[PDB]
């Protein structure tokens, strides 16, 4: 928790792409600088015959104070020496035109209840992160059991993001 | 009169006259016919490729 260099962060041991697959609901988020999905954020992870992992991400986007839309993005993950650290190329589909390439770290998960994700986009010279985003994912769209909640809080502190997350809803805006 | 623009991911003939919502978002301009703002009812074009009549509508605010 006191060493805040991105290099010193533990990630998920022996991360298993296949057990991670399926639907993950974002329950809380820590925003990066700039534009970002707002809420109703749902990610679907998949593993193909090759073992290459993929995901879709859907959520609400606020174009104007009076104009909310939904946006879909697809991401393709390139493996690293670390089974939990990926490089994710992503792009919007249909008429969502945002795209990019981010580090994508699975900081921890039990695959059945919760996951903590993390992406440092820009590092300070001293190795701490100057621009990051992070999701708390749950298999349950509405909440986490208290056991999971305790672990998540620990991981947020380890990321030096304690108290920097916002809870985000799932109210059907993009899936009904 | 109309312009070739992508709308809900499909190439459409868009009458810019009838656009009721327009916004700059990142490097792109998003637009919709719909006053009700249906969640997926929108198209988009890059700022650099945007027809001038669309930019005019955007900038008049
Ligand atoms: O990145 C931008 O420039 C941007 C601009 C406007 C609006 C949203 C934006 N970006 C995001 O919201 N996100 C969160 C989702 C993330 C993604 C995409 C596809 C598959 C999985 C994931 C995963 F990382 F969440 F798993 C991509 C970055
Ligand atoms: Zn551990
Ligand atoms: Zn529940
Ligand atoms: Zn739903």
């Amino acid at each position: 928790e006191r060493d805040c260099r991105v290099s010193s962060f533990r990630v998920k041991e022996n991360f298993d792409k296949a057990r991670f697959s399926g639907t993950w609901y974002a329950m809380a988020k820590k925003d990066p600088e700039g534009l970002f999905l707002q809420d109703n954020i749902v990610a679907e992870f998949s593993v193909d015959e090759t073992g290459q992992m993929s995901a879709t991400a859907k959520g609400r986007v606020r174009l104007l104070n009076n104009w909310d839309v939904c946006a879909d993005m697809v991401g393709t993950f390139t493996d690293t020496e670390d089974p939990a650290k990926f490089k994710m190329k992503y792009w919007g589909v249909a008429s969502f035109l945002q795209k990019g390439n981010d580090d994508h770290w699975i900081v921890d998960t039990d695959y059945d209840t919760y996951a903590v994700q993390y992406s440092c986009r820009l590092l300070n010279l001293d190795g701490t992160c100057a621009d990051s985003y992070s999701f708390v994912f749950s298999r349950d769209p509405n909440g986490l059991p208290p056991e999971a909640q305790k672990i998540v809080r620990q991981r947020q502190e380890e990321l030096c993001l304690a108290r920097q997350y916002r809870l985000i809803v799932h109210n059907g805006y993009c899936d009904g | 009169a109309t312009v070739k623009l992508t709308y809900q991911g499909e190439e459409k003939q868009v009458d810019i006259s009838k656009i009721k919502r327009v916004a700059r978002y990142g490097q792109n301009i998003y637009f919709s016919y719909d006053e009700g703002g249906g969640a997926y009812d929108y198209g988009a074009v890059s700022e650099k490729d945007a027809p001038k009549e669309l930019l005019q509508m955007l900038e008049k605010q």
